[PDB]
């Protein structure tokens, strides 16, 4: 899909 | 605006304090989308939702996938210089 990955660091 | 240089100090354990999103395979930068309150980002300062990450430790991100900058960034140690840009 379109939706961007999120991720905490 | 401008291109600032900000430090980021914290333990070998702590994470940054911070979450990204972006990257190469979305067409967008590294972008901080939260600081996340009393952790090395926010204690330190100088790190905001919408920055663009240009560079951490003198390590260019502005090509990376997703994954490669969130690699990059959780093999930091201690001192962390981070090159941003708000956009």
């Amino acid at each position: 899909n379109s939706r961007w990955q999120v991720t905490r660091v | 605006g401008p291109i600032r240089k900000v430090l980021l100090l914290k333990e070998d354990h702590e994470g940054l304090g911070i979450s990204i999103t972006g990257g190469k395979e979305h067409g967008v930068p590294i972008l901080i989308s939260e600081i996340h309150p009393g952790q090395p980002a926010d204690r330190c300062g100088g790190l905001h939702v919408g920055d663009a990450i240009l560079a951490v430790n003198g390590v260019n991100l502005r090509d990376t996938k997703h994954k490669e900058a969130v690699t990059i960034l959780s093999q930091q140690r201690g001192e962390i210089e981070f090159e941003v840009v708000y956009v």
